[PDB]
């Protein structure tokens, strides 16, 4: 009746406008702003190019042939569209695992992944993803032809169908695709996003807190007191000796860097300084009693103070140290907000105090909460992508094993909506990008 | 009687 074609036109016209406005927008904002072109966004640019390739070059040749019940277009485009329809899904699935491998190496093992987060590596894997996708999907332009059929009163009409030599070669192809495009990309992404969620659940630690409160400066730089410090708050010497700062530095490390310590050299010295700060608390008869009775969040704050001030300096906070042992947290915060350490470094002192008062990492839960926001978005686009393309790949396997029953039950309206679900996947990714930053303000 | 469907 008239209702099925009418809803097919307004649905396809809307998803065409949505996928052509967003994907054109995201390729612009990335090609305009070099600040946005991170390693993760480079893959998302490739993912957005394939979604536009599938919407512009393929989505029309799927609706208007169905609405006409005839493939009026030539036989060379039946081979071209099916070629691009297959290449688009292959690069999109395998770019979605590239970001999962990228986020795994950047979070779970940030030490041995330096060969991955380089921009030249991402360019050669999106080149390999696009190149091999065109090579893997070569059977589609080869075994796609026009199948003649009669409609009404000897009305000759053609249809574009994918036909292989035998049924064995047909069911071994759709099994190969379900295996290489959904099953294998599925388990490697659950172990990737699962291991990532394990690290992000570990929360903020003391080494990340001190790395935030101090930062990394490779050259010898003046601290708040004026003395030369290097690395992550490693004091060289309090005596005004510019030569002793170079000698004491080269005495610890294994060469005369003349103030040019590598990034891995500063981490070895930063790990040693924390051990010297926690063992200074254990030997102190005033800091050890309060350290053993504090929470893991509050214990890290006490070591943060020893890292900055020293064992003898913080041990003089006898009024605040007893207040911490008295578990009266809000009162210890007011007593600590009146010291010299709070006025010498107000920003650093406010963070360490709020961890004492609340016992939470909320003062440093910023970059961790931003990393949690990106992973939650990447998990949604993967679930939405699989939810859209599973009905068509599973129905193609049913058609390869039982062609009579599969075509009989779903060939009119059911397959018309199954394909419509697979085409919505091209526009849902730009919609999620918007809904992340203040798009929820609109109404 | 369109029966079946275009590949993808």
């Amino acid at each position: 009746k008239e209702w099925q074609p009418a809803v097919q036109i307004l649905l396809y016209s809307l998803i065409f406008l949505l996928s052509v406005l967003g994907n054109t927008l995201v390729i612009t904002v990335l090609i305009r702003n070099k600040r946005m072109r991170t390693v993760t966004n480079i893959f998302l640019l490739s993912l957005a190019v394939s979604d536009l390739m599938l919407c512009l070059f393929c989505m029309p040749f799927n609706l208007i042939p169905n609405l006409l019940k005839d493939f009026i277009f030539g036989s060379a485009v039946c081979k071209t569209t099916t070629y691009f329809m297959g290449t688009s899904v292959s690069v999109s699935t395998w770019n979605l695992v590239a970001i999962s491998l990228e986020r795994y190496g950047a979070i779970c093992k940030p030490l041995q992944s330096r060969v991955w987060q380089t921009k030249s590596h991402a360019l050669k894997v999106i080149a390999a993803t696009w190149c091999l996708s065109f090579t893997i999907m070569t059977p589609y332009p080869i075994y796609s032809n026009l199948v003649p059929f009669t409609k009404n009163n000897n009305q000759t009409a053609n249809m574009c169908r994918f036909l292989l030599p035998n049924d064995v070669m047909q069911q071994s192809w759709h099994t190969f695709l379900l295996l290489i495009l959904f099953l294998i990309p599925g388990i490697v992404m659950m172990v990737a996003y699962g291991l990532i969620s394990l690290e992000l659940y570990q929360g903020i630690n003391i080494f990340e807190m001190l790395r935030i409160d101090e930062g990394l400066r490779l050259k010898i730089y003046k601290d708040t007191e004026g003395y030369y410090t290097i690395g992550i708050g490693h004091l060289l010497t309090k005596s005004p000796s510019l030569n002793a700062a170079k000698s004491e530095l080269d005495k610890a490390i294994g060469r005369n860097t003349n103030g040019v310590i590598t990034k891995d050299e500063a981490e070895k010295l930063f790990n040693q300084d924390v051990d010297a700060a926690v063992r200074g608390i254990l030997r102190n008869a005033k800091l050890k009693p309060v350290y053993d009775s504090l929470d893991a969040v509050r214990r890290a704050a006490l070591i943060n103070m020893v890292f900055q001030m020293g064992e003898t300096g913080v041990a003089g906070f006898t009024n605040s140290l007893r207040m911490l042992q008295q578990k009266r947290w809000d009162e210890a915060a007011v007593n600590l907000a009146k010291s010299r350490w709070y006025n010498q470094t107000p920003n650093r002192a406010k963070r360490v105090i709020t961890t004492f008062r609340t016992g939470t990492w909320d003062a440093y839960a910023a970059n961790l909460m931003a990393k949690k926001r990106v992973i939650r978005m990447l998990i949604v686009i993967v679930v939405l992508f699989f939810l859209c393309w599973m009905p068509i790949f599973s129905a193609n396997a049913w058609r390869a094993y039982d062609t009579a029953s599969a075509e009989r039950r779903l060939s009119g309206t059911p397959i018309s909506f199954i394909l419509l679900l697979s085409y919505t996947s091209s526009c849902v990714n730009p919609i999620i990008y918007c809904f992340m930053n203040k798009r929820f303000r609109l109404g | 009687d369109f029966l079946g469907w275009l590949x993808f």
